[PDB]
């Protein structure tokens, strides 16, 4: 109804809903999550057998 | 001051060259913001090999989506691995930056291939006899 | 009744008792329920929920 927005947990392991809140202000959500490094790849082979 | 920018009296040549050669140009776009009406300035050209085309479609109909798929059409543009006719050094890192459609200033050729919105060089014709 | 000065015009009540109006048609009809929207429920904004 424009009050509240519904997402759905593809693995719920029985059936349940939970209610949460966000606030404006990024800091104001109760829970976060706080990178400062993220998908960073790595490349080479080994020379023992030179496999990737 | 959009010449002058581009320094087109210097630089024009150069410009339409690497164009002609690569068919496609961007410059990334400059915006104050505070007094955004005074953010016009010289522009930076972005290098090819650097840059893609992003486009998407959000909306919905029955059998497929048949409605204002509105396609945004932005920019990808990164760093990473600078090296190849130029042995280059750097570490590790994630980058793909998205870039509106908006802010950034950029031409191309008419010339794709069989598929797919893959835009060749005006120089696509020779490579066969060149080499 | 009671007075000879008029009758009730403001309510004070509970969060429930705010909610449960919210979320229905006060007026006079057949019936009515949903979404939670009729007044303000929450206290962070206000106190007053709305006028009933």
């Amino acid at each position: 109804g424009g009050k509240y927005r519904v997402y759905i947990d593809q693995y719920a392991k029985q059936d349940y809903f939970t209610v949460g809140y966000k606030g404006p202000n990024e800091m104001d959500a109760g829970i976060y999550y706080a990178p400062y490094v993220a998908l960073t790849p790595l490349r080479g082979s080994d020379p023992k057998n030179f496999q990737p | 001051d959009v010449l002058n920018h581009l320094s087109f009296q210097r630089k024009g040549s150069d410009h339409f060259r690497r164009w002609y050669v690569d068919s496609r140009i961007f410059f990334h776009k400059i915006i104050d913001p505070k007094r955004p009406k005074e953010g016009i300035k010289e522009l930076r050209r972005l290098d090819p090999r650097q840059v893609q085309y992003v486009r998407e479609i959000i909306t919905e109909t029955e059998a497929g989506t048949k409605i204002v798929k509105g396609y945004k059409e932005y920019f990808i543009y990164d760093t990473a691995h600078e090296s190849y006719a130029c042995d280059g050094r750097m570490y590790e890192a994630g980058t793909k930056i998205k870039i509106p459609k908006a802010a950034v200033v950029y031409a191309h050729s008419g010339l794709v291939d069989c598929c797919g919105k893959n835009i060749i060089g005006y120089l696509h014709r020779a490579v066969k006899p060149a080499n | 009744r009671q007075t000879g000065r008029g009758e009730g015009n403001f309510i004070i009540a509970s969060r429930n008792v705010v909610n449960v109006l919210a979320s229905v048609d006060t007026g006079i009809s057949y019936a009515a329920q949903g979404l939670a929207t009729g007044f303000s429920t929450d206290t962070t904004k206000s106190v007053f929920a709305g006028v009933l």
